């Protein structure tokens, strides 16, 4: 309701900002208490009813929100000299910074330090400058925003776990509106390099379990398969969030970096499908968690991913590939091989066109040559037959799996 | 018998957007002058004519829709029977030929004025050209709504309509009190001229649909202010506020730098009244008193509370600073209440604000109604003019400040707490040829302003009169409620502001609907996209449309790929693709008119039967209605009436003439007016609900004379024969026939005159009977005089309907002969092409200049019997 800013005025801020001060106790020493996580919960709610701009104490008092609206002798005496040892946020922007490339297990500070951030600067970002909505404004940046946004992508890329976390999934629940705005250059930045380590993560470390099956290895990869699902949920809700976001630019402009994320989300799903045991896996932390999967958006994320993608993807091959993907779909049928279905397909290439024959068509790829898509140039046969790769066997699992 | 077909041009008016009316005593003293220009010939474009005429418009008769008609060919200004206008050799009024001897006679010639005057008091409509005026007038009309002017146009012409504002010089004079828009007509608006009730208008990027427009205060020109005790405690607050009201007053003044002396002055800015109370003038005291007592009677006139709060006046006193700046001349400055702390109430304001309204309405009443004077006055309104509004409201606001901070509360007694539509949302479809049996198509919509609409697809059989989705017979969504509309309306979507182009969706292979919003696709409250699956084909769908009343729409259905705005849904990655992929022309579309057209009854209309008893020697055939006796059916009286026609004989006096009279059992009185030309006019009758057999039509009276027969043993209502051209609406009925010409001459005595225009030519029943029910009326008027063929001693209707029966005497009833009922509003497809012609600005400058050139026209299936096309 907002009204945080107002109602809290009178020395309740002095109150909980005094719990400010102790909280480095809370992780300076630690001699038995566990709690620090849902104790990080609910001091990233203090964030929320956050009413002082302390980004800078003197445009504070520039500002009309402790000191200058009572008389500041009856208050006593200086604001920083409440908390001499407070985090400025360009110190904390570096000290994430630093910490990020390190990465190594809680760090601690992490769990109660970083949701203040993502609480605070989402929700001082619209109120201060660098935001188009007369004092100055007291706070950050919207490039700030993106450049934590960042190292928050390149903490859960470092920290990766070999057995354990239970931590992704309140800083990723967390930071929900960061993604909201979300501008367009960190895509080419961070995602897309982050993204290529999900594939790293992929790439025969998914696929553990076959070299093992050519019933104690299935139960050792499963446990290590245990680790990646939940990095699927740490990564996936904040890129759907994006996706819907950005889908349009993307299917109006076409991204060469967004073909890049569909090929490989794309041979993310080609691993599910075929992997029971990567399914299971799936199952234990949907059960456990009892996550509806709804108000984040049978009702799998992964497949969301997919079918949220599946238009930019499919928007980028062309309408005269159609009839060849129906007899890419009937390839598949025989569990052939890619380079079996790559060769059979370009060698018998002349079988697309039909331009001429059919009108209903002739108006299709009229479209197509309308968009900011260049001639027959970039799309060589190489390129066209590797589209169809990709998508043939795409459709081939999804119908198979969307019968329940 | 057969069919007819011709060429035919168009017909198409406009008018000045200038409304009167009389009121009842706010009507302006009822006095325009009228003045048009024009400066071309043009009498045979490409076939027919051209047809300018000009007249009057009084707002309720006319949708002048381009096409059909209820005459011969198009909607002549002048062919309904609300419509009052001149040709430049005769007038049409209800669709009748009326010459008129002149000198000069002829058509509008180049460089010709012509005008006409208007009085309220008594109706008297008179014209007159250049040189001299005609002899001619209209006369004894009912004025139950506004007027204002209009013009008629076919095509080829350039006219100017010079109003008389600054550039209308009326070289043909007007008569004394006659003058062009004086006091506060032009209503806070520039004046602009607009086609009569729009439904389509050329946009920039396209065609635009338009809503019904609503009235324009029809009437209730007169406005409705507020409509007695003197407590104690009122007594002293009231005295207080006098004070306060008094050194607000003196303040203003001040401010102004308005002195006080004891004669008013206007150069040195004199008044008496600039003294406190202990020493003011007596007069003005009382008037002080007076006006502060109404106004807080008008803040207490409904069941407002009040009572005890201990006085706080005088426990929370404070005063406003007295520098030099509000010293006087007499030395009693102004002590203003330094009240300000009080922040403000809505409701209170707001109703502080209309009552303030109320003070200005009595005022206005005060000025006009008893003064009747003239500003060389100002009408009562309630929001013409924001500036005196907004100025009333801020001191009204002040005194309200000094009221709550007085510490006196107060709230309304309710909170605050649909008479004649006529005018229902208009429906838009395309025709059943494009209906999709089997398919995946898209199409989109964008509408410029937010308001009751809804966009989907539809099962070809839609009624009208129905609000869409409110019956099985279609799917749409409705964003500004916000709920996806159908047999119980779920909620659903959002509201949507000036703009949001949405984009309608369907799919027959898997039996799914979807919408979406600003090129995205919508979600649904349920955790579903757009739950209506499982729905049957059927008969196939196609688009639908809606608007609400003054809303406006953009229905691009999608012809090219470039004309979309956003087309940016996942569909055209796959097999769905648009709707109009591929046509020459555009899709020819629908639309429904609320012409209160007749109609057949239905087979098997679930409230109503009939039933056609066959006669014997006690009786002659007879046609029988029936009704449930509840049905939650019990709705507004109907207007039924008998199929085929009858012309009166000829226009050839005593050789073609006929009377008129109706008799019930004796020879009454009404001298209903015989018209003598062919005129042909129907059966007709009403009925309201009684819960019984109702009544029952019967032809009788085979002896010597032609007589209808209309029995009736439950209530009282109106059955006497109509007219042709009836389209009233449904409302309860009482005297809505009009018009009389006052044909005149040279001497202005012509004795030519002449009672005429019966439409609804009915003798009111109430009159007739008075009497404690179980009735046996067998009301019967008689038309057919019947010269006496085979006289011999002892001429039914029968023998006059079908001319194959005149020597038959005996009474029939064939298969043709049906009770029909008057549906009020029919389906009806719009032009390909409209006028693209009578759009020069809308009038351009010189007195609104307004060009037509190019040519147009319809052919015709006009029916013999029925007389439209």
């Amino acid at each position: 309701h907002q009204f945080g800013d107002d109602v809290i005025l009178d020395d309740v801020q002095v109150s909980c900002y005094r719990t400010l001060c102790s909280i480095y106790s809370l992780g300076t020493t630690k001699n038995t208490y566990k709690l620090r996580p849902a104790l990080g919960e609910c001091l990233a709610r203090l964030a929320a009813a956050m009413p002082v701009a302390f980004l800078e104490p003197q445009l504070n008092e520039y500002n009309a929100c402790v000191y200058t609206t009572k008389s500041p002798r009856e208050r006593a005496n200086s604001v920083e000299e409440m908390c001499p040892d407070i985090p400025v946020l360009d110190r904390l922007m570096a000290d994430i910074g630093g910490l990020a490339e390190s990465g190594a297990r809680y760090p601690h500070v992490i769990e109660i330090t970083l949701p203040m951030l993502c609480s605070y600067l989402p929700r001082w970002w619209e109120r201060g400058p660098e935001a188009p909505p007369a004092p100055p404004p007291c706070t950050v940046t919207s490039d700030h925003l993106n450049s934590l946004l960042g190292n928050i992508l390149r903490i859960i890329v470092n920290n990766l776990g070999i057995d354990e976390a239970t931590w992704m999934k309140r800083l990723a629940v967390f930071a929900q509106p960061i993604v909201s705005r979300a501008r367009p250059e960190l895509l080419h930045s961070h995602f897309i390099p982050t993204i290529g380590r999900l594939r790293k993560r992929a790439g025969k470390v998914v696929a553990e379990e076959e070299q093992l099956r050519l019933e104690e290895g299935e139960l050792l990869v499963r446990d290590e398969f245990s680790v990646l699902c939940r990095d699927l949920y740490a990564l996936y809700p904040l890129l759907i969030r994006y996706v819907d976001n950005n889908r349009a630019h993307w299917l109006t402009e076409p991204n060469a970096n967004a073909e890049e994320l569909f090929r490989m989300v794309g041979e993310i799903f080609i691993y599910w499908s075929k992997s029971h045991n990567f399914k299971r896996e799936e199952q234990n932390f949907v059960v456990q968690n009892e996550i509806n999967n709804m108000s984040f958006l049978q009702t799998s994320l992964i497949v969301a991913t997919l079918k949220k993608m599946l238009p930019i993807g499919l928007n980028m091959c062309a309408p005269t590939d159609q009839d060849l993907i129906m007899l890419a779909k009937t390839r598949y049928a025989l569990k052939d091989t890619d380079e079996e279905v790559r060769e059979f397909l370009q060698n018998n290439l002349h079988l697309q066109g039909k331009v001429e024959g059919s009108p209903s068509l002739r108006w299709q790829m009229a479209l197509y040559r309308g968009l900011p898509g260049r001639e027959e140039d970039a799309d060589d046969p190489e390129k066209i037959v590797r589209r169809v790769q990709e998508v043939s066997a795409v459709l081939y699992h999804l119908e198979q799996t969307e019968h329940p | 018998l057969l069919l007819q077909t011709n060429l035919i041009n168009y017909v198409t008016s406009i008018r000045p957007n200038i409304f009167v009316g009389r009121a009842e005593g706010s009507t302006q003293y009822g006095k325009w002058y009228f003045e048009v220009m024009v400066d071309e010939v043009v009498p045979f474009l490409t076939a027919q004519a051209t047809h300018l005429r000009v007249g009057w418009a009084l707002t309720e008769g006319y949708s002048p829709y381009p096409g059909g008609g209820e005459g011969w060919g198009g909607n002549g200004v002048g062919d309904d029977l609300y419509s009052y206008g001149f040709d430049g050799l005769h007038l049409w009024t209800g669709h009748v030929a009326r010459p008129v001897t002149s000198p000069g006679q002829h058509l509008l010639a180049p460089e010709d004025v012509v005008s006409c005057c208007l009085d309220l008091s008594v109706p008297s409509i008179s014209f007159r050209i250049n040189g001299c005026p005609v002899q001619g007038v209209f006369e004894a009309f009912n004025l139950d709504g506004l007027f204002f002017p209009v013009v008629s146009f076919s095509a080829g012409v350039k006219v100017r309509f010079l109003l008389g504002g600054r550039h209308g010089e009326f070289k043909f004079l007007p008569p004394p009190g006659y003058a062009p828009c004086h006091e506060a007509v032009l209503p806070r608006e520039r004046l602009r001229l607009e086609p009569i009730k729009e439904y389509r208008r050329e946009g920039p990027r396209g065609p635009h649909l338009v809503g019904p427009s609503r009235c324009l205060s029809h009437t209730d020109f007169v406005p409705c202010p507020v409509d007695i005790v003197l407590p104690p405690h009122l007594e002293r607050i009231r005295e207080k506020l006098a004070e306060n009201i008094h050194e607000l007053w003196a303040l203003t003044r001040i401010e102004q730098g308005w002195t006080y002396g004891p004669v008013r002055d206007d150069n040195k800015r004199l008044h008496p009244c600039l003294v406190n109370f202990h020493s003011l003038p007596e007069p003005e005291r009382n008037y002080n008193l007076q006006m502060s007592g109404e106004t807080l009677k008008t803040l207490l006139a409904l069941g407002c509370h009040v009572g005890m709060a201990d006085e706080k006046a005088e426990d929370n006193l404070k005063k406003t600073k007295l520098p030099k700046t509000y010293m006087m001349s007499n030395g009693y400055k102004p002590a203003p209440l330094d009240l300000s702390h009080v922040r403000l109430t809505p409701a209170q304001t707001t109703l502080v604000d209309r009552l303030a309204e109320n003070g200005h309405n009595v005022w206005a009443r005060d000025r006009v109604a008893q003064g009747w004077s003239y500003s060389a006055r100002l009408v009562p309104y309630r929001l013409l003019d924001e500036a005196t509004k907004r100025s009333n409201r801020d001191s009204l606001c002040q005194a309200v400040r000094t009221l709550l901070g007085y510490g006196y509360n107060i709230e309304p007694p309710d909170q605050e707490p649909n008479q004649s539509r006529w005018d229902r949302v208009r429906i838009f479809r395309a025709e059943k040829s494009y209906t999709v049996q089997s398919g995946r198509w898209y199409f989109e919509f964008e509408a410029v302003t937010t308001g009751e609409m809804r966009v989907g697809w539809a099962r070809p059989e839609l009624r009208p009169d129905v609000e869409l989705g409110a019956d099985e017979l279609a799917y749409v969504f409705n964003g500004h409620r916000g709920q996806r509309w159908h047999l119980g309306s779920e909620p659903f979507g959002r509201p949507w502001q000036s703009g949001d182009v949405v984009g309608c969706m369907i799919d027959l292979t898997e039996n799914t609907i979807i919408f979406t919003l600003n090129g995205e696709v919508l979600m649904s409250d349920s955790g579903s996209e757009t739950a209506f699956r499982e729905i049957e084909i059927g008969d196939g769908f196609l688009p639908v449309c809606s608007l609400g009343p003054g809303q406006v729409g953009h229905l691009n259905l999608g012809q090219d790929v470039s004309s979309l705005r956003f087309f940016a849904i996942c569909g055209l990655q796959e097999g769905f693709e648009p709707f109009a992929i591929n046509m020459q022309r555009p899709v020819t579309t629908w639309f429904s008119k609320s012409l209160p057209q007749f109609e057949p009854v239905p087979p098997e209309h679930p409230h109503y039967e009939v039933a056609r008893m066959d006669g014997t020697v006690d009786t002659p055939p007879c046609l029988r209605l029936a009704h449930r006796t509840w049905g939650s059916q019990n709705s507004l009286v109907e207007m039924l009436f008998l199929r085929l026609s009858l012309p009166v004989q000829f226009h050839q006096l005593n050789t073609t003439t006929y009377y008129y009279s109706v008799r019930v059992f004796a020879g009454q009185e009404p001298s209903c007016v015989w018209v003598g030309w062919v005129t042909p006019d129907y059966h007709q009758h009403d009925m309201n609900f009684d819960l019984s057999k109702v009544r029952a039509v019967t032809v009788t009276m085979g002896d010597e004379q032609g007589n209808v027969h209309s029995s009736l043993k439950c209530s009282n209502c109106y059955m006497v024969w109509g007219g042709d051209f009836v389209s009233p609406g449904q409302q309860g009925r009482i005297s809505h026939t009009d018009l009389v010409i006052g044909c005149l001459v040279d001497l202005a005595t012509g004795l030519m005159t002449f009672t005429a225009n019966g439409k609804e030519s009915n003798t009111f029943f109430q009159v007739e009977p008075n009497t404690k029910l179980f009735p046996a009326v067998f009301v019967l008027p008689t038309h057919q005089n019947v010269i006496q063929f085979e006289l011999g001693k002892q001429m039914p209707l029968s023998a006059a309907m079908f001319l194959s029966e005149r020597k038959n005497p005996a009474p029939q009833c064939p298969p043709r002969l049906e009770v029909q009922m008057l549906m009020p509003v029919s389906w009806s497809r719009m032009p390909n092409h409209f006028l693209q012609v009578e759009t020069r600005r809308a009038g351009e400058r010189l007195g609104w200049a307004v060009q037509c050139q190019d040519p147009l026209t319809m052919m015709a299936l006009h029916i013999p019997e029925e007389n439209r096309c």
